[PDB]
RNA sequence: AGGAUAGUGGCCUACCAUGGUUUCAACGGGUAACGGGGAAUAAGGGUUCGAUUCCGGAGAGGGAGCCUGAGAAACGGCUACCACAUCCAAGGAAGGCAGCAGGCGCGCAAAUUACCCAAUCCCGACACGGGGAGGUAGUGACAAUAAAUAACGAUACAGGUUGUAAUUGGAAUGAGUACAAUGUAAAUACCUUAACGAGGAACAAUUGGAGGGCAAGUCUGGUGCCAGCAG
């Protein structure tokens, strides 16, 4: 079980192609700071002392 | 609309037989007036002629309105012509922008006269006779 | 005590002793021997251009098992032959024999990086365009 | 040729990029003063830091010392004038207690927010940027414009403002007519 | 002791003496070496850099030799050789961009053959002439300063006096295009300003990351020690 120069680009080539999703733009600048400041100190979602900022949907 | 002229730092300048001061316009609801307009108002205020008044360098404060500048009140058209440069006079009309060629053209001509000794007529007629 | 001279008039001994012993410091010795200027493939620069001589696949070191996609390159400035490495899955196919690539080090200051045996440089551009753009198709290879 | 122009930098990034405590505190400051980014926090840190280096050195000196008295009193007065320090704190030892929460109060964004000119501090920033504010008889468009005590009294809508007397603006002049 | 120099001096000559430097590193070799004021980092002590805005030196392809002149061993002066190189009717003639701009080459690596003496100062017989010195524009994400990409209200909602998840409206604005003045040697640009200039305000922010160091997922497909990532 070896490789060689022939198999170059294999996985990126055979990756099923999925386009990016149209979605609302996010604010750029001090409004983005507004958004972060609320989500972290105004609409805080504290879970018994475990604050997760990218919790998986489960 | 309610244009005002305000002066500070006045120097009486007899050596150039003129007078140096700083000029402020207090104009609201307006961009700014032309320099010539300040010349007519300066004339009416100080009962001097238009051609004895010269102003330059006008800049406005942040937020519009007030502008500063610098002006000269001479005591004749003769004086304002003796102590003044050509560009201000071309601005007003007290002179004319002389119709010289470009700087490259003038320099190239002057270098082209460096290849002839003596009068141009002599070389011209000489070359004409030798080109017969 | 302490094995160094302490006398008020011992400055020459201390200065010369320090001068002798800095030669054991690899950075200082490289700088004062001029090794980067006289023996480095790039001659001491940050980047260098070259011509591709071939393609080569190098077996990675243990405990990994892969084939790293590398090119044999001869530099324009001095004709030295160096092995460079092309990042980003699907970019050995962007380089061909007798193409002009722009190279740079791996960030380890003349040492090998990772599991790749005996390779010191990474390809940055090919035929005047960067591999990052060709990988992301922001630009296409001019031929 | 002509002599060089002197210039300098006004901030310094932290040595440790990812400190949870420091990052959280900086986000809190940005939210409490409606700042654009951390460099504005960085600038306060930098300028207060050089103030405290000089002022610490002064406090390490002796009283009645001309270097000490002269420079310390100059610093104290330049601090009291802007509203960083108050009336009863001309001692040179209260300056060390100063905080980035102090220097950030004096900004025109915060001041416009605090005296009813805006519905939110974000509104205050967009009013200053969109040129609706005036400090005394000088119109100011810089949010970080520091207001002393003298210009504390003299903040109002622009003399020619849509909110201060004058033609309203494009959306009005395009909608009210119909 | 003389000669030469503007003048001292082995600067050179004649005669004479045998001296002069060195482990406190002479002499020789290297320098990807013009020196300094300075620069970067900096608890302190240090380390590293300084071709380059000012001062000092040196050079004008390489070498040498001179004229003129108070002053040059001058190169936008001459003379000669070497190397390059232009024209030629083949007899001859003419050169020196490490000035400004521009080309070729070199390379990882650097901009227009633009306008002007209005400021700065310089030169001349000169108040007036000349100045690519210099100043103004073009290219200019080298660095540095300030600083937009949004905001405010209402419905039922949601929630323990507001901090609330969406879509309903009134407004505000400069990015930009452009009457006009200003700015300027003339301009341009800034600053000031008629008529214009936003709901997906599509006038749509990027670069890197999400195992640890180190801030941020054990979500879904693909592959299957391959392809790739990884300081
Ligand atoms: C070839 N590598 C050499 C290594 O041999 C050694 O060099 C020493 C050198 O340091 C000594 O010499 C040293 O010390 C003496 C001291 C006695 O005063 C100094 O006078 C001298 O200047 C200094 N270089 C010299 N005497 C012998 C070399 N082999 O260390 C320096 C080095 C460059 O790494």
């Amino acid at each position: 079980v070896h490789g060689s120069l022939a198999r170059a680009g294999k996985v990126k080539s055979q990756t099923p192609k999925v386009e990016k999703q149209e979605k609302p733009k996010k604010p750029q600048g001090r409004a983005y700071m507004r958004l972060l400041y609320t989500r972290r100190f105004v609409n805080v979602t504290l879970t018994n002392g475990k604050r997760k900022m990218n919790p998986s949907p489960a | 609309d309610a244009v005002t002229i305000r002066t500070r730092k006045v120097i009486s300048n007899p050596l150039l037989a003129r007078r140096q001061f700083v000029i402020d316009v207090l104009h609201p609801n307006r961009a700014n007036v032309s320099k010539d307009e300040l010349r007519e108002k300066l004339a009416e205020i100080y009962k001097a002629e238009k051609d004895a008044v010269s102003v330059f360098g006008f800049r406005t404060q942040f937020g519009g309105g007030k502008s500063t500048g610098f002006g000269l009140i001479y005591q004749s058209v003769a004086d304002a012509k003796r102590f003044e440069p050509a560009y201000r006079l071309v601005r007003y009309g007290l002179a004319e922008k002389v119709e010289k060629a470009s700087r490259q053209q003038r320099k190239q001509k002057k270098n082209r006269d460096k290849k002839i000794f003596g009068t141009q007529r002599r070389a011209q007629k000489r070359a004409a006779r030798r080109n017969a | 005590g302490k094995g160094k001279p302490r006398g008020l008039n011992s400055a020459r001994k201390l200065r010369v002793h320090r001068r002798n012993n800095r030669w054991a410091d690899q950075a200082y010795k490289a700088r004062l021997l001029g090794t980067a200027f006289k023996s480095s493939p790039f001659g001491g620069s940050s980047h260098a251009k070259g011509i591709v001589l071939e393609k080569i696949g190098i077996e990675s070191k243990q405990p990994n098992s892969a084939i790293r996609k590398c090119v044999r390159v001869q530099l324009i400035k001095n004709g030295k032959k160096v092995t460079a490495f092309v990042p980003n899955d699907g970019c050995l196919n962007f380089v061909d024999e007798n193409d002009e690539v722009l190279l740079a080090g791996f960030g380890r200051r003349g040492k090998a990086k990772g599991d790749i045996p005996g390779v010191r440089f990474k390809v940055v551009k090919v035929s005047g365009v960067s591999l990052l753009a060709l990988w992301k198709e922001k630009k296409e290879k001019p031929r | 040729p002509r002599a060089p122009r002197t210039y300098s930098k006004t901030y310094s990034v932290p040595k440790r990029p990812y400190e949870s405590a420091r990052l959280d505190a900086e986000l809190k400051l940005a939210g409490e003063y409606g700042l654009k980014n951390k460099r504005e926090i960085y600038r306060i840190g930098f300028q207060l830091s050089k103030i405290r280096r000089a002022a610490r050195d002064l406090l390490t000196r002796d009283e009645k010392d001309p270097k000490r008295l002269f420079e310390g009193n100059a610093l104290i007065r330049r601090l009291v004038r802007i509203g960083v320090l108050s009336e009863d704190k001309m001692k040179l030892d209260y300056v060390l207690a100063l905080k980035p929460e102090d220097f950030l109060e004096r900004r025109l964004q915060t001041q416009v927010f605090k005296l009813g000119l805006a519905r939110s501090i974000h509104h205050a920033r967009v009013l200053i940027t969109q040129r609706h504010i005036a400090v005394g008889k000088q119109i100011v468009n810089i949010p970080s414009f520091t207001v002393r005590l003298d210009s504390q009294k003299h903040i109002d809508f622009a003399h020619n403002s849509p909110y201060g007397g004058g033609r309203a603006g494009r959306v009005k002049r395009k909608n009210q007519g119909k």
